[PDB]
RNA sequence: GGGG
DNA sequence: TATAATGGGAGTCTGATGC
DNA sequence: GCATCAGAGCCCTAAA
């Protein structure tokens, strides 16, 4: 279908909800030695995609013929890698708080 | 067609404005010494006379260019619009004229030399003021124009 | 100046149809490989190598000249859009 | 409205 | 978070306005397992606002959040947005092109209204996928992979080369812009005519209209690609379909300097 | 120097809402009063009375319906705050939404107008018309 | 520019803006007057 | 040759030394050649007396020393270091609490040195600290603009030294006080300094309405304790006002000779405002342990007398050159150098507060990494610390005395003014008034004049005779502005009989006010006419001719001028062009009389009186921060006798010692067929042939080897896949051998990589197990041209780790540098200049026969548009072209200064002379006169040009003295129909040529977050279509081809892949598809919480992320 | 405080290392080479080891650094992205 | 900071 | 994981619009 | 009235 319009507005904490893929519990971003992400940070595999297309983080599924498969050992998705361009994560805030904008 | 420094002809008519312009002076300063004419009335009859004269300068270096030199390349290049106009070619062969203080109010003293006789230290740092103040403007300018085009395409794109 | 520019604007009602028309056609000519042209081989556009003369491979050329001839049919909703691709693949292959 | 002086 | 050439890393102000959110939101949930008092949990509550106002739009309010020994103000979401640096004005209402060139300009009387003269080595890499083809359809190299091999050093360029360049832009019609592009005749549409030499050749006529002088302007040149694009360039942009002015109606392209002079 | 100063009085400010949702004081485009009010009167019920506005240009283009064109503008995050609270559509009109967008600008060889014309060889229009003029 | 009927599809309110900003570079009220206007 | 100098004006001055303004700023601020007792508190010294003692135990400054350079500064450039001194300095520790004495020589880093031309050199790259003009501290008065009638006094410190005051007069009548944006009333600080309400009633009280309207009684009802308590609540709303809290915020801001300095400067213009005299730099004391005014009572007096009108008051004019006032190499140093001190200070009092109040010496006590980092910031960050401009000598002369008003102390862009751009009155004789930037920076970047010398406080001054009576001394006096404008001074041209005023009527200036005057009046008078200008300005002949725009670019342009190989001096100079030489230190010179031992293509050997052999190496093919090759040339032979001071090697641009910017070309003022047009110029194929206009051009690559954590990278001959054609250049280690031919695509330095886990992917795999060939654990990084680039190898350095004296950054192995030359000879692009601001591009080389010649054969070099002469009213080019006329037959070249010079009638009676050896020559040699020569004396008696009824040789005469001749066109055979003006300028190839411009690109790097093409020709950018660019596509109804430029050619990934793939298959390119920066946009949205549909007509959503962001 | 989180130990090291050269640039008036703060450092350090170290505590550099003055440019920027085909 |  | 230690340090000019 | 905010032209080079 082709696009006509194009939507703004509000999104609710379900709906950012509904965009994440997980939650970033920790800042964290890569290992200092292995230089790869580190797992619950802000740029972890098992939330954001794979950095490497069709393969997984440990590489037990390396290639296409997986495409949606969820490596059981280190959690990543077999898909290709543009999608660390897409996926959004999310915190839970403890205490709510404002949007600036809002505020402003 | 060439430019020579012979090609910026001093007419002859500018000794005399000249000669016109210093008694016609001398007679506004004896009106403020003799307490006829105030201090903004003796300034206001200065430039008024020297613009006059500047004027009459112009007029006579284009003159003496049709009659006698109708073929100068100045008055050709000025004539056929190729590049040039009256103000530049009368600075050439004419006097420079008035020139602003760093405020904006002009000195009363104008610059008599032109390009071709060439100025004095003090006549080229008189005429800086200006020069820097047109410079300044321009620069400023551009940013309040471009700004003002961005802002008439965005109400009119659609 | 394009050849028989002014020509070309009289041709229509506003000058952005033209090009559309011109462009639309350029492409049937490369998708086809100007086998349905309808000019004739003198009136082909020619191109000077350093062999000779060959085919002008500008199909944005070719279109407008084919477009001064009269030959060429311009307009909304003559055709079903589809059905002219399947007829047009049918007398000229790919 | 500074964030060290309410605080203290 | 991207490794530069050095080995270094380089990344975004966000990753350090986000950690600092984290780190804030963390310490709360542990302060409040642990029953702090109310005015310990009262300051990093404050604190946590102020995190995420920092990461929405720092400096908006309070004091700018820096990374530490830098007066710079991190570059919060709302900053990538807005400005004339921001999301929109930057890469959204104009972006940086393929297919584009720029060299110094010089006059070609010698050209017609509609010509421009380009250098030849500039349309060698404007039109570099178009000679590939040509180059393996004659076959001055077996395929188009080896084709561009050949290319890439300068010595192993043969003179078959630029004959199939030639070939290549028959015509086809180049944009050339000079900034700053005030009306629409900033930018103009050419036939190029290749040339030796590093200077791109603007015909005298359309000086007025792109302002240009010879003191050591510049000029960008663009290949329009499509059958589309390059039919929109021969009827609508070319130099000398536009005569007159669209502000005034009054002719553009017209006698000037010289040529009024010895007319 | 038209064209602009029309889009400087594209704007109205409502004086009575009649029989109509508006409000006192609330400013819109002129030409979307002009139809409520043609729908009020084809209803039968008192229509909205208006008073011409005059906005410089900036004004003027920060009200604009589109907030693709207003947020690009100026005032990106009030921009974006109005809209997004209201919900706003951007219905693709003007220019710049398409150009943020990557879309054929609706100008030129995009009006609609021109857009979808057809090109057909008499060789090649006539070839179709004969096999389907029959049953 | 063509000295005749405008054709439908064309960018006007763009040439607008384009005609009337181009002479602000070469403008000595002045400019200030037109932003003003 | 023969040089003939103009002009009548004796210059009882020389220039002084033109990089003073540096090098004894910098001298001044080390004082490394002082002993240390005889040092002056200033500069370094003055920082350490400010920042120490520091109290807690108590650590005392004893002295400091400055050590040897640990390398040269050849050396220096060469290994990337920075060229500095260690510094040393002897701190005692006492303890006031007990009576213990440590004392030790503490190690503070190092500090940069200046060279002794004037310049730095910081991380191996030279560099300049530019001036920085700011407002002097002081106090002032101004009006008031919002009360016609009342004033403002503004109390102004050193920056960063203090904050601004304002004594704003209220309309309620009370005088106000303004610190920090907040007001108060003045009568409760005046309070504070123990005033009582009869001192203020008796001081001032003569201004009936203004000293009654400062009393307050409530204020009054307080002792001067209850007054300060009362004050600080006033300014900190939060702090509890602690009488001993309360004192040390009020001290510290307004007594404390720590946080708050006046200048000396400030100090001398406060006491002679006001006629008081300071104790000290702060505006009040702490003494007897209350406060003691200084300032504050003094400047309250001044400003009611002048609200009322009282003799002795006037306003002050803040731009004026005695209130404006430079801050030199020396002082901008300084200010980091105090603050990097005060850093070190803060960590000397934390860490006496902790570990052990006794076992502590001054050694463990001082972390020098502030100080360090303070001095390392201001050498490579700050805005006043520049990359050096050495194009040519002169490109560094002049960039070491340009004067900013913008920095870390001073104006911005979007936020500087009218006023301050201005050429002030006061600017004559010290601030240039034409050498200025063109653009946004017009008047905030100005240069020194040419005599001008800033004094210890910082105002610029300018010579002046004394002139007794009427006769005048040779006796000079150096004046601030402010001290000029007490006399009547007369211009430097005024005639003189001796020493006497020889006019009845002199041209003076009173206050920069032009005035005529008898000579009883005059009091001084201007030493030369150069002392008004620059020394570009200086440098321009003719100048009184030339229109000040035009002078300008005349000025800016010698800056860009490149060193030719055939460099000449120009045959019309003004006679600066020695000195600048000498000042820059590119020549070379003979210390003492001697006699020429040796004479080397690198090097010359001098025996002297004193018997010692002296070696002087010569710099050869150095290359330049701008790639113009430095390079020496011996100008003297083996056993030539030389005195002091004698030329002995010619640096760049420079020929037997005179500044050779340009060339000398035969031009013509004439239009040709168009290739002239809009200032385009036309050149003789005959310039090439001679090697005019070449320059050497050298570019330095480089390329390192690391450890990765994949394995390390080898600069290695070893590189996989490559043909033995390829590696031929290389010797046995990968390295381009050196005296090689390298062009684009050319291997420089050899390098492998280790592969990623990229590691050969299976379909490559399946490939190499076709060809028998294993997939090589390397791949080829090697280091290569870039297209356009190129040249002969003339030099390559190597720098391992593991090698003695060298260690690189972490992780570095090895580094290689290559150094690639290139001979430039004039193309078409290039562009030219002469000294009046004649410029232009390069459009046509025509071959010599079809070049303008004269009749006796002779083509000409150049052909410049007259079109470029008349709007641009330079005509100094056009009488430099009538003496240069003469020059070329008389064989001379001419001093003529600027506004003393060669005049008509003066250049009239050379050109005669130059006539007879033009034309009678030809007479004499058995010719007559020509019939074209006929035909156009016909034309040119129609023009009024030759008196008509003259013989052929008197008229061609009467054209030679206007500087005309025939020509013939080379094409034809026939003459140009009218006489044509020919003579001899001085052209300069500027630093703008095509080869370093032209670029392009078909598709390259993509920026990361946008995926839009890189910026810029070293990247291999895209061009940016903006805005405006867009618009142009709109206005054209040019949809396809805008679409294409927001999609196809940039961030539409799926479009610019499958577009370049149908490119090379013949087929059209495909219909575009989401520009990913958009999706960015998208995304962005979201991460603000804001939720944004692409919807269709149907409005339900479209998917633009094809299902991958979405569970 | 670090962007990389490193292991409180491993800090502690890097730390210490820091000491140790400020010292021996303190006695030394000069930058020590690795050798002299492997030596500084005691049994088990090498050059090589304190090289790799300093490599370890390097922090990463913001891609908004601005090059320049003027807003304008950001290192950003000039980093091409060497993942995407 | 230079160029248009 | 244990002497006692209890409140911080630091720096232009425009026009439009909501208290 | 007065404060608070968000505006203030384009493309390009080189240096970091
Ligand atoms: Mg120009
Ligand atoms: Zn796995």
């Amino acid at each position: 279908k082709e696009v006509r319009k194009v939507r703004i507005a509000l999104a609710s904490p379900e709906k950012i909800r509904s965009w994440s893929y997980g939650e970033v519990e920790k800042p964290e971003t890569i290992n200092y030695r292995t230089l790869k992400p580190e797992r619950d940070g802000l740029f972890d595999e098992r939330i954001f995609g794979p950095i490497k297309d069709y393969e997984c983080a440990c590489g037990k599924y390396k290639r296409q013929r997986f495409e949606g498969k969820v490596c059981e050992r280190c959690g990543v998705e077999v898909t290709k890698s543009i999608v660390r361009r897409y996926r959004m994560g999310h915190i839970e805030l403890a205490t709510p708080a404002a949007h600036i904008w809002f505020v402003k | 067609i060439t430019i020579g420094i012979d090609d910026a002809v001093i007419p002859e008519e500018k000794k005399q404005y000249l000669e016109e312009a210093d008694r016609k002076l001398l007679q506004i300063e004896q009106a403020y010494e003799m307490g006829f004419l105030t201090d903004r009335e003796r300034y206001d009859q200065i430039l008024q006379l020297w613009t006059e004269t500047t004027e009459k300068v112009t007029q006579a270096v284009f003159k003496n260019f049709e009659e006698n030199y109708p073929f100068n390349p100045l008055y050709v290049m000025a004539q056929s619009g190729a590049r040039g106009n009256p103000q530049q070619i009368r600075q050439l062969c004419g006097l420079r004229g008035l020139m602003q203080k760093p405020s904006g109010e002009t000195f009363e003293v104008p610059v008599r030399s032109s390009f071709r006789e060439g100025l004095t230290v003090l006549e080229y740092f008189i005429s800086s003021h200006g020069a820097r103040k047109g410079g300044a403007d321009t620069a400023l300018r551009t940013a309040d124009s471009g700004y003002l085009t961005r802002k008439l395409v965005d109400v009119t794109h659609e | 100046a394009e050849p028989g520019i002014d020509k070309l604007f009289g041709m229509v009602d506003s000058k952005y149809r033209l090009t559309v028309v011109v462009a639309k056609r350029a492409q049937q000519l490369l998708r086809h490989g100007f086998k349905n042209t309808v000019l004739e081989p003198e009136e082909r556009p020619k191109m000077q190598t350093l062999e000779g003369l060959f085919d002008d491979p500008n199909a944005v050329t070719w279109a407008m000249k084919e477009l001064l001839t009269g030959r060429l049919v311009f307009g909304e909703n003559l055709v079903p859009e589809d059905r002219l691709q399947k007829e047009m693949e049918r007398l000229y292959p790919v | 409205s500074d964030p060290v002086r309410q605080y203290l | 978070m991207v490794q530069v050439d050095g080995g270094r890393f380089a990344t975004s102000d966000l990753n350090d306005l986000y950690r600092r959110l984290i780190n804030r939101n963390n310490r709360l949930k542990k302060l409040l397992a642990q029953g702090a008092p109310e005015i310990i949990i009262r300051n990093e509550k404050r604190m946590l606002q102020e995190a995420v106002d920092a990461l929405l739009d720092n400096g908006r309010r309070g004091a700018p959040v820096t990374n530490p020994g830098s007066d710079r103000p991190l570059r919060s979401l709302t900053d990538i947005l807005s400005g004339k640096q921001g999301r929109f004005r930057q890469n959204l209402l104009g972006k940086r092109v393929d297919y584009s060139g720029r060299s110094v300009i010089v006059v070609g009387p010698q050209l017609k209204l509609h010509q421009c003269g380009l250098p030849k080595r500039m349309a060698l890499e404007l039109f570099k996928p178009f000679l590939l083809k040509k180059m393996e359809e004659k076959g001055i190299a077996p395929n188009v992979k080896a084709a561009r091999r050949m290319l890439e050093r300068q010595r192993d360029i043969k003179d078959e080369v630029w004959d199939a360049l030639e070939e290549v832009i028959h015509g086809k019609v180049v944009l050339l812009n000079r900034a700053p592009t005030l009306h629409r005749l900033g930018i103009q549409a050419f036939q190029p005519v290749l040339v030796e030499g590093q200077s791109i050749q603007l015909h005298p006529l359309v000086c007025e209209a792109f302002n240009a002088d010879f003191d050591g302007d510049q000029m960008a040149v663009h290949v329009p690609l499509s059958s589309f694009a390059q039919a929109e360039a021969r009827i609508q942009m070319l130099s000398a379909h536009n005569l007159l002015s669209p502000a005034s109606g009054e002719p553009l392209a017209k006698p000037s300097r010289d040529i009024i002079l010895g007319l | 120097i038209e064209i602009v100063v029309r889009q400087m009085m594209k704007y109205v400010e409502v004086t009575d809402p009649g029989d109509s949702r508006l409000l006192e004081g609330q400013v819109l485009e002129k030409w979307d009063v002009e139809a409520l009010n043609e729908r009020l009167i084809a209803e039968g019920k008192t229509p909205v009375a208006w008073k011409p506005l005059l906005m410089g240009v900036t004004k003027s283009a920060l009200s604009t319906k589109s907030w693709l064109s207003a947020a690009s503008f100026q005032n990106t995050t009030h921009v974006l705050t109005e809209a997004a609270i209201a919900g706003k559509k951007d219905e693709l009109i003007g220019l710049k939404e398409n150009v943020i967008l990557g879309r054929l600008i609706p100008a030129g060889t995009g009006s609609d107008f021109v857009r979808f014309t057809q090109v057909v060889d008499q060789k090649t229009l006539k070839a179709i018309e004969e096999a389907r003029k029959e049953a | 520019s063509m000295a005749r009927p405008v054709s439908i599809g064309e960018a006007v309110g763009i040439v607008a803006a384009q005609s009337i900003g181009e002479p602000g570079t070469q403008l000595t009220q002045g400019l200030p007057r037109v932003i003003e206007l | 040759m023969e040089i003939k100098r103009f002009g009548r004006i004796r210059e009882v001055i020389p220039l002084p030394p033109l990089t003073e303004i540096q090098v004894e700023s910098y001298r001044r601020a080390l004082q490394a050649d002082v002993p240390p007792e005889k040092r002056e508190n200033v500069g370094i010294q003055a920082a350490f007396r400010e920042t120490f003692p520091i109290e807690e135990l108590v650590l005392d400054f004893l002295e400091y020393r400055l050590g040897e350079p640990p390398f040269p500064q050849d050396e220096c450039r060469e290994k990337d270091l920075t060229y500095q001194a260690p510094l040393y300095a002897r701190l005692q520790l006492i303890h006031k609490d007990t009576g213990l004495i440590k004392e030790d020589e503490v190690f503070l880093g190092h500090i940069p040195l200046m060279t002794e031309d004037g310049s730095f050199i910081i991380n191996g790259a030279d560099r300049v600290i530019v001036s920085q003009i700011h407002r002097s501290p002081g106090v002032y008065f101004t009006p008031d603009p919002a009360r016609p009638g009342r004033y403002i006094a503004s109390i102004i410190p050193l920056p960063k030294r203090g904050p601004w005051i304002d004594l704003e007069v209220e309309p309620n009548g009370v005088v106000s006080m303004k610190v920090n944006k907040r007001k108060f009333p003045l009568v409760l600080l005046l309070r504070v300094l123990g005033y009582d309400q009869e001192t203020l009633a008796r001081e001032l009280g003569a201004y009936g309405e203004l000293v009654q309207g400062l009393m307050d009684e409530s204020v009054f009802a307080m002792r001067p304790e209850e007054a300060l308590i009362r004050l600080f609540t006033l300014l900190r709303p939060g702090d509890p006002p602690k009488r001993d809290k309360a004192v040390a915020y009020v001290y510290g801001l307004i007594a404390d000779p720590r946080r708050y300095d006046l200048g000396e400067a400030g100090r001398y213009k406060a006491e002679e405002k006001l006629g008081i005299r300071l104790s000290g730099r702060t505006l009040a004391r702490f003494e007897d342990g209350e406060f003691k005014d200084e300032v504050f009572l003094p400047t309250l007096r001044y400003l009611f007398a002048l609200t009322a009108g009282v003799p002795g008051h006037e306003v002050d004019d803040i731009d004026h050159l005695g209130n404006r006032r430079i801050r030199t190499v020396g002082e901008l140093m300084t200010d980091q150098f105090r603050v990097g001190l005060a850093r070190l200070a803060r960590g000397v009092r934390e860490r006496m507060l902790m570990g052990s109040e006794d076992s502590l010496t001054p050694a463990k006590l001082v972390n020098s990494r502030p100080l360090e980092a303070a001095i390392r910031e201001f050498f490579s960050r700050s805005q006043l610390s520049q990359f050096k401009d050495e194009t040519n000598p002169l490109s560094s002369l002049r960039h070491k005395r340009r004067i900013s008003a913008l920095g870390p102390g001073g104006l911005t862009r979007e936020r500087a003014g009218f006023d301050v751009r201005d050429v002030h009155r006061t600017h004559y004789g010290r601030i240039c008034p034409v050498e200025t930037p063109e653009g946004a920076n017009i008047g905030l970047i100005t240069s020194l004049a040419a005599y001008a010398r800033v004094d210890e406080l910082g105002f610029i001054r300018t010579p002046y005779r004394r002139v007794v009576g009427g006769v005048v001394t040779d006796e000079v006096v150096y004046m601030t502005a402010t001290e000029e404008d007490r006399y009547t001074i007369a211009q430097a041209n005024t005639p003189l009989e001796g020493n006497r005023i020889a006019a009845e009527r002199v041209v003076a200036r009173r206050k920069g006010e032009p005035v005529i005057v008898s000579p009883e009046e005059v009091e001084f008078m201007d030493v030369s006419p150069k002392q008004v200008f620059s020394v570009n300005t200086n440098l321009i002949p003719f100048l009184e001719h030339d229109d000040a725009n035009r002078a300008l670019m005349g000025s800016n342009m010698q800056t860009q001028a490149v060193p030719l190989i055939r460099a000449q001096a120009p045959v019309v100079m003004t006679g600066l062009e020695e000195r600048v030489v000498r000042d820059s230190l590119a020549a070379l010179y003979a210390e003492e009389d001697g006699e020429v031992a040796k004479v080397d293509g690198n090097r010359i050997v001098v025996r002297y009186e004193d018997g010692r052999l002296v070696e002087y190496p010569l710099r050869r093919f150095y290359r330049s921060n701008q790639g113009t090759a430095l390079d020496q040339r011996p100008r003297v032979v083996v056993g030539q006798r030389v005195r002091k001071g004698d030329l002995l090697a010619d640096g760049p641009a420079s020929e037997n010692g005179f500044l050779a910017l340009g060339q000398n070309v035969l031009v013509a003022i004439m239009p040709f067929d168009g290739y002239n047009f809009e200032d385009a110029i036309v050149i003789s194929e005959e310039l090439l042939k001679r090697d005019f206009y070449t320059s050497i051009h050298i570019e330095r690559y480089e390329i390192e080897a690391r450890d990765t954590k994949l394995g390390p990278e080898r600069i290695t001959r070893d590189i996989p896949h490559l043909s033995e054609a390829a590696l031929r250049d290389l010797d046995e280690e990968g390295v381009v051998r050196i005296g090689a031919e390298v062009k684009p695509g050319d291997i420089l330095v050899g390098r492998t990589s280790f592969k990623g886990e990229s590691e050969p992917t299976p379909e490559e795999r399946l490939l190499r197990s076709i060809f028998g060939e294993k997939a090589r654990d390397v791949k080829d990084t090697s280091l290569r041209v870039p297209p356009g680039e190129g040249g002969i190898v003339v030099r390559t350095v190597r720098l391992r780790r593991g090698d003695p004296g060298v260690e690189l950054k972490p992780g570095v192995r090895e580094v290689v540098r290559v150094y690639v030359a290139q001979k430039r000879k004039l193309q078409v692009g290039d562009k030219l200049a002469n000294r009046h601001g004649n410029k232009g591009v390069v459009a046509k080389i025509l071959p010599v026969e079809d070049m303008p010649h004269l009749p006796d054969g002779t083509p000409v070099d150049v052909i410049l548009n007259p079109l470029g002469v008349p709007s641009r009213m330079n005509l100094g080019q056009i009488l430099e072209t009538h003496l240069g006329l003469a020059g070329y037959f008389l064989g001379q070249r001419y001093i003529s200064p600027i506004f003393d010079g060669a005049k008509e009638p003066e250049i009239k009676e050379l050109l005669a002379q130059a006539f007879e050896v033009y034309f009678g020559k030809r007479k004499g040699e058995g010719f007559g006169v020509d019939k074209r020569e006929v035909e156009v004396l016909r034309r040119a008696e129609k023009l009024g040009l030759v008196t008509p009824g003259k013989t052929p040789e008197e008229q061609l005469k009467e054209l030679f003295l206007q500087g005309k001749v025939v020509l013939y066109d080379g094409r034809t055979g026939e003459p140009i129909e009218g006489p044509i003006v020919v003579g001899q300028m001085f052209i300069m190839k500027l630093y703008h040529m095509v080869e370093d411009k032209m670029h392009a690109r078909s598709t390259g790097p993509y920026s990361l977050i946008t995926q839009q093409p890189l910026g810029g020709k070293a990247q291999f950018g895209g061009q940016r279509f903006g805005e405006m660019e867009v618009w142009a596509l709109e206005a054209y109804g040019a949809a396809h081809t805008l679409q294409e430029m927001l999609t196809l050619k940039s961030d539409d990934i799926e479009g610019r892949n499958a577009a370049y793939e149908a490119i090379i298959k013949g087929e059209d390119v495909p219909e575009p598809s989401v520009p990913e920066s958009f999706r960015v946009l998208v995304k962005e949205l979201q991460a603000l919480a804001l939720d944004v549909q692409t919807l269709d007509e149907k409005d339900n959503p479209v998917d633009i992320f094809e299902g991958l962001a979405s569970k | 405080a670090r962007t990389i989180r490193i292991p409180v130990h491993m800090v502690e090291t890097i730390n210490k290392l820091s000491r140790t050269a400020r010292q021996l640039q303190q006695e030394l008036g000069r930058e020590p080479t690795y050798e002299e703060i492997a030596e500084a450092m005691g049994p088990g350090w090498d050059a090589k080891r304190v090289e790799e170290t300093l490599k370890i505590a390097q922090e990463p550099v913001s891609l908004e650094t601005p090059i320049g003055d003027e807003k304008d440019s950001f290192y950003g920027d000039f980093i091409p992205d060497e993942h995407l085909p």
